[PDB]
């Protein structure tokens, strides 16, 4: 019987992880992207300057 | 990403020069024409050579997975011939037993 | 053994899911960096503007 | 390594393009030996990258030639070891037989 309930949490656990990876490269992908905005933003501030 | 922001920053200073010149570039038709012609052959020769050593770079990297994968397949074959020989040695001495 | 092994795995999940649950928070702090970074050049564009 | 050897390039380049706008007083009269003397130093650079580029031909030709010498002698290598394997499965088989 624990090796019954072990193995779901485990299962459970796992997917609860994998869930958290897809968030993290989810909002790597979002940085980014607002990160090249830095670079569009400065180089106006600096055509302008 | 810091060093391609200095290289856009660093071309910045490039166009700002030539935008001060520009009202002597037009006085100057007689010998810009010659010069515009080379500053455009230095930059087909840099995107040529870039993309040359990025092509010629390419064949090296699939060397690396090809061949790798070659020797790695017949390195996997030969380690199934050594596991196989182990097994076989023990049939040997229980057979000879019998 | 297999209560010895199923505890251990079981134990590691949950050590990537203080992993998972950390890494989600610097990502977002990271992200909130970058929201801010942007806001911050483009002003200095229209300053410069 | 390209990107920071491409930087010193650019500051190199702005460094060389503001003495030359100071020499315009003298390349009026420079022009004569310069455009001689640059031209025939663009062929020479155009000969010296030419032959980069076909030395890298040749070692890709040994590399493509020595990692598949490689390959064959490791498959080889895997025709006898898988030979030499059906005679020790043989031979343990005549054991069972008998």
């Amino acid at each position: 019987a624990k090796i019954a309930q072990l193995e779901e949490q485990l299962d459970n656990e796992t997917k609860e992880r994998q869930a958290a990876c897809k968030q993290v490269r989810r909002t790597e992908k979002k940085l980014k992207d607002v990160l090249l905005q830095v670079d569009d933003e400065r180089r106006n501030a600096e055509q302008y300057k | 990403n810091k060093a391609e922001k200095q290289k856009r920053d660093l071309g910045e200073e490039l166009e700002a020069l030539k935008t001060e010149l520009e009202d002597t570039l037009d006085s100057t038709a007689a010998q810009q024409e010659l010069r515009s012609k080379r500053e455009q052959e230095v930059n087909i020769l840099k995107k040529t050579l870039e993309e040359e050593a990025k092509t010629h770079e390419a064949q090296i990297q699939e060397m690396r997975q090809k061949h790798s994968q070659a020797v790695e397949e017949l390195a996997e074959q030969l380690e199934q011939t050594k596991r196989v020989k182990a097994n076989l040695e023990k049939a040997k001495q229980t057979l000879e037993n019998e």
